[PDB]
């Protein structure tokens, strides 16, 4: 979605917003995947 | 900290803090590699011992930097990334202490780890030097404790559950089960003592039974058990208190 042309064309950020749910280390994530 | 006369200044204190942070990550990765494995091999024990020695030396150097209320160094550490390293070491201690105590072959490693914890708490106490009531450094350490609440909880449970042992075994209620002076109490009499004290819950009961190694006669020596576990608790837990 173009954001530089905000003056001419409104961006649609409702479908661009994301939420950062969990941040885990690589080894902890590997153990969780093993589980 | 700051070489005033020289044209260029290098922050040795911040460099030491960075090296501590790298050593913490290395130790955490090694712990994660031994997380699943029930037993630690001798080479792994040696590597843990060497890493613990290095971390202990770095902790002592950092403590010496900030003792003698060196306010500039204290502020530098407060605004540096020492807190993340302390949080990591707290998790390492809380999990490793539970893991190592169950087996009777890593008692020396447990002692080294607890000595490292003692030095870390000494560094924190040196950090708290000169703090006024409602001080910013005290606030930051409370924030760090809240961030690492679970590890602190498990460490405190560990200290509680290995400090009540001396009172339990010194109580006469424990003495009726073994009236004679041999002191070699059976596992089942141990188990009834667990519930006669009534402070030791079922989880504490099972964990101490697991951490107590017995002969083929199902009879443990409470004397060697207590001299193995209680005395180190009385030594390290004082700094936490």
């Amino acid at each position: 979605e173009s954001t530089s042309n905000s003056k001419n064309v409104p961006p649609d950020l409702s479908i661009c917003t994301f939420v950062l749910e969990q941040s885990l280390s690589v080894r902890a994530l590997q153990e969780m995947l093993a589980n | 900290r700051t070489q005033t006369g020289n044209n260029t200044t290098v922050n040795i204190i911040i460099s030491t803090v960075d090296y501590l942070l790298r050593v913490q990550e290395s130790i955490s990765d090694f712990y994660w590699y031994y997380s699943g494995k029930d037993v630690i091999d001798e080479q792994g024990q040696r590597n843990f011992s060497k890493a613990i020695q290095v971390a202990k030396q770095v902790f002592n150097t950092l403590t010496e930097y900030i003792q003698g209320p060196c306010t500039g160094n204290q502020q530098s550490l407060a605004h540096s990334r020492l807190w993340d390293a302390v949080v990591g070491f707290l998790h390492v201690f809380a999990h490793m202490q539970m893991k190592l105590s169950q087996d009777s072959s890593q008692i020396e490693l447990l002692k080294e780890l607890m000595d490292l914890q003692k030095d870390m708490v000494v560094m924190l106490l040196s950090m708290l030097e000169g703090n006024v009531v409602n001080g910013t450094i005290g606030k930051q350490m409370v924030d760090m404790l809240v961030e690492s609440s679970n590890n602190v909880e498990m460490i405190l449970k560990f200290f509680d559950m290995f400090l009540k042992l001396k009172d339990l075994t010194s109580s006469d209620t424990f003495k009726e089960y073994d009236p004679d002076g041999k002191g070699v109490i059976s596992k089942r009499d141990f188990h009834k003592a667990m519930e006669s004290h009534k402070h030791y819950t079922q989880s504490e009961t099972e964990f101490l039974l697991s951490c107590a190694e017995t002969d083929e006669n199902e009879t443990l020596d409470y004397e060697e058990f207590v001299k193995r576990f209680h005395e180190p608790a009385k030594d390290i837990g004082f700094n936490v208190a």
